[PDB]
RNA sequence: UGGCACCUCGAUGUCGGCUCAUCGCAUCCUGGGGCUGUAGUCGGUCCCAAGGGUUGGGCUGUUCGCCCAUUAAAGCGGUACGCGAGCUGGGUUCAGAACGUCGUGAGACAGUUCGGUCCCUAUCCGUCGCGGGCGCAGGAAAUUUGAGAGGAGCUGUCCUUAGUACGAGAGGACCGGGAUGGACGCACCGCUGGUGUACCAGUUGUUCUGCCAAGGGCAUCGCUGGGUAGCUAUGUGCGGACGGGAUAAGUGCUGAAAGCAUCUAAGCAUGAAGCCCCCCUCAAGAUGAGAUUUCCCAUUCCGCAAGGAAGUAAGAUCCCUGAAAGAUGAUCAGGUUGAUAGGUCUGAGGUGGAAGUGUGGCGACACAUGGAGCUGACAGAUACUAAUCGAUCGAGGACUUAACC
């Protein structure tokens, strides 16, 4: 239950390879395109279908 | 040998003519297409593709509607192979119907089992519990892990993991009632899967 | 389902009133006896004056039982008592009268003189 | 099946009715994504009774609705708004009357936002 | 499951009269001992009655010489002759499982007829 | 069992139970044989055989043993008591508190009652499941062969053959047919049940909706009686069948060396629950990377050169609606030429006779509705609400060489 001998940086480095993100889906909006995500209402110009919500 | 597949309805009752009675399943068939015929020749084998149950234009590629082009007919949802028939009597493009088995014929079944996810030990391998009482810290929790020679864990121990959803045959059933108008079958006993499935219904070889 | 430890009370003129099972006729690690079976038992309450007498080991066919039997058309039959008979290794039983209602799943096995000197037979 | 919400049997009961109740008088919400998938099939099936317009009905509902103002110099409880107002407004409309649209993040905790609305 | 409703049609009965869980009646069942075939009597109370197709099945309670017997029955099987109705029931309940352990007279239910 | 003493380390914890097991054969049962002081029925003894199987309790003692009832049988041994970072210190293991026998005495061995409170979040190798890369020498969508690996492998009665063979008699067959069981395994919910905390109904206390009637909160889901879907066994269906090839111990054919003989030295046969197939499952990362069918076309720029860039085609993914799937990924059904989920209607099922209004009631209540007002996971219709618009990836057949062409 305790390790047996210390980790070098190459297993380290080895083991990290999986641990990251990811850019996100987005898309812009037909009037006035801020670049919103994709099947959500933008905050400032991103127009859901009409009027821009929010 | 011959057969045919199709989907699993549920399950019921039957009266036979003794007025006893028997639980069966409902096998929906519909007509099969043959597609395409192996040679010993040209692919090393003898056998026919079967083809099943037609799906819409929108969602069936191009190299799947050139497939079926040969046999004249619109794409198909399910299509796997069938060995040991007798080569002729079998045409590309020609009709298999629920005529082709008998009243009183003996059938295997074969399918998919329902998914169970991740389960432990005792359900997965069926073991056996330690007791509840009289100072015991031990109740479902898989054995001992072998000898202390080795220096190592044999190869074939159980553990628990992901139960369930494997390719499963059953053997010597038989046929109760053949409905051709609505292609129908009625085999007696349980079948694996869960319903809407796709079951192989083939002649019994033996054992 | 009949066990090891199982009280059973006897429905006939033997002598026993009450009696408990010793082990299941039959197989190599049978667990449970369900009717029309052989079973070695022991006296635990006795009458009195009679044949048989406490602390005696004997055998016996199971008559009764709160579980059910199941049928070939679907059919089911189910009482609310324990209740044995006893025998001596020919099927031909100990006691002159049997009292209440008989099972007919013991028409299959050889218990004749059983079913014939008993009422409702069902 | 149902979503528990990570609540306790009798608290989701009252998380539900207090949010009903409230989408009644004020018209649009907004809460996570969850609960607004959760809330829309109980508003719905509350608005059919109050189309019904009965007396077991208007019981029925009022074993459920909560008791609060919901009109000012009107002395309208959200009851009678409900058996008077959204009843005549969706006469003619056979289900769906709500639609949920979502937004992005909370900066708090991460979650998921979302506007729901009478239509 | 409407496939299997007309799957199995043809083999419901058109014949039984219509009893409620609270209820005596009197069943007509054929026993085929040895070669010959002779109709045995069953009478006693209604129980239950959970059923839903082809496959209803009700249970009928009696009492004969001191010990309790029960037997179920499918509704639609071809081994019963006829079903009779004797008296009606007045009860509160779909369910009668408190009659096992109460017996003498605190049994017996109330007649309603007309 | 001793003798003797090599790795004693912050120790060479030794024996019985629990959970999981594996190996040897010097064989307890089941298969095949040779002799008998083997008329049969039953035996005795000796060979060949390790595929499968090999039990529930009482007595105090943790041990050793004695008993009761079964079964085809209740086999011997190794794996650091096989197994304490898996359980029970149970008894080794202390001791610490007390209770006879020897000490001048301090005390030392009594036999017995009480105690030990005992710990650990898994780094590496091993095991059991599930993904991401790249390779297989154009790019893609499907269907498959089988080098190799795993699983399974057990037995009792009864009826015939036939009261026949044998045997004064009693007794009682080999070989071969037919039913029906025990233990074990795999699937499933139509039936009998279990559970079923957003289903139906009765009821106690105290509060709240201004009052009456009708309702909400709290009291283990307040308590009690039933129960749909899904999950389940104690419930239901099915399995271990029939055969081939080479053999072990055995039984043999012709046949010499050795004019005879002789299972063998030439040669040719038969012969087991062993062995290799037959049955079920996985399987081309089998770098030896396999096979068949169908699509797309050989564009545009730099670089004399190999090569290097950019838009694409056939085809996918991101993103969204979900479950026959699921820890998460993954798998599967669909994205407005759509029934993928919710709603609305019409049903199936469960509980069972609502409220309001009469009528009869001193009242406590009853009768006229409904066999429906109530209904969460189950069917059939219906675009009413939500699956919009878009974005990223993806080939010009690498490279020759010979034969063929």
């Amino acid at each position: 239950a305790v390790p047996f001998r210390r980790t070098s940086k190459m297993k380290k480095r080895l083991r990290r390879t999986h641990f990251k993100l990811n850019v996100p889906g987005m898309t812009e909006c037909p009037s006035c395109g801020e670049m919103k995500l994709s099947h959500r209402v933008c905050k400032a110009c991103g127009s859901y279908n009409g009027k821009d919500i929010n | 040998t011959k057969g045919i597949l199709g989907r699993k309805i549920g399950m019921t009752q039957v009266f036979a003519e003794n007025g006893d009675l028997i639980p069966v399943t409902v096998i929906e068939a519909a007509p099969n297409v043959v597609l395409q015929k192996k040679t010993a020749e040209n692919d090393g084998y003898e056998a026919i593709q079967l083809g099943f149950d037609d799906k819409r234009e929108k969602l069936s590629n191009k190299p799947e509607k050139g497939h079926v082009a040969k046999a004249e007919t619109a794409p198909k949802r399910f299509v796997k192979e069938l060995r040991g028939v007798e080569m002729d009597a079998y045409e590309v493009g020609q009709e298999v119907k629920v005529e082709i088995f008998s009243a009183g014929e003996i059938v295997d079944v074969t399918g998919v089992s329902k998914g169970k996810g991740f389960q432990g030990a005792i359900k997965r391998h069926g073991q056996s519990r330690g007791p509840m009482s009289h100072g015991s810290r031990y109740h479902r929790r898989p054995g001992s892990m072998g000898p202390v020679d080795p220096n190592r864990v044999f190869k074939g121990k159980l553990l628990p993991g992901r139960m369930g959803g494997e390719q499963i045959t059953v053997q010597n059933l038989e046929i109760v009632k053949v409905d051709a108008e609505r292609n129908l079958l009625l085999i007696k006993g349980n079948v694996p899967g869960a319903k809407k499935s796709l079951i192989t219904v083939k002649s019994a070889v033996k054992s | 389902m009949i066990q090891q430890e199982t009280r059973l009370k006897v429905a006939d003129n033997s002598g026993a009133r009450e009696v408990l099972t010793i082990k299941v006729l039959g197989g190599s690690g049978r667990k449970t006896a369900n009717i029309g079976d052989v079973i070695v038992c022991t006296v635990k309450q006795a009458t009195p004056g009679g044949v048989v007498k406490k602390g005696e080991v004997v055998k016996a066919v199971i008559v009764r039982t709160k579980s059910g039997a199941r049928r070939s058309d679907g059919s089911y039959i189910s009482f609310d008592e324990n209740a044995c008979v006893i025998i001596r290794d020919d099927k031909s039983p100990r006691g002159t009268r049997i009292f209440g209602p008989v099972a007919r799943e013991l028409r299959e096995n050889n218990f004749m003189k059983i079913v014939s000197l008993a009422p409702e037979v069902i | 099946s149902y979503r528990k919400l990570g609540r306790t049997s009798a608290q989701r009961k009252a998380m539900l009715r207090d949010l009903t109740t409230d989408l009644i008088i004020n018209e649009r919400i907004e809460t996570t994504e969850t609960r607004a998938k959760e809330l829309r099939s109980v508003v719905e099936k509350m608005i059919t009774l109050g189309k019904r317009g009965d007396l077991h009905a208007r019981r029925q509902a009022a074993a459920y609705i909560r008791n609060e103002v919901a009109n000012e110099e009107n002395n309208q409880d959200a009851l009678q708004k409900l058996f008077s107002d959204i009843a005549t407004r969706y006469e003619e409309r056979q289900g769906g009357y709500t639609r949920i649209m979502k937004l992005g993040p909370r900066r708090g905790d991460g979650a998921p936002m979302a506007i729901i609305e009478l239509v | 499951q409407k496939l299997i409703e007309d799957i199995t049609k043809e083999q419901l009965r058109t014949d039984l009269p219509a009893f409620r869980p609270g209820d005596t009646l009197r069943v007509h069942v054929k026993v085929v001992e040895g070669n010959r075939e002779r109709i045995q009597i069953f009478e006693g109370v209604v129980i239950k009655r959970r059923g839903g197709g082809i496959s209803e099945t009700f249970t009928v309670r009696k009492i004969s010489y001191g010990v309790g017997v029960e037997r179920t029955f499918p509704v639609h099987t071809p081994k019963i002759a006829k079903i009779e109705v004797v008296r009606y029931g007045k009860v509160r309940r779909a369910k009668l499982y408190y009659l096992r352990e109460l017996r003498g007279k605190a049994a017996r239910i109330k007649e309603i007829r007309r």
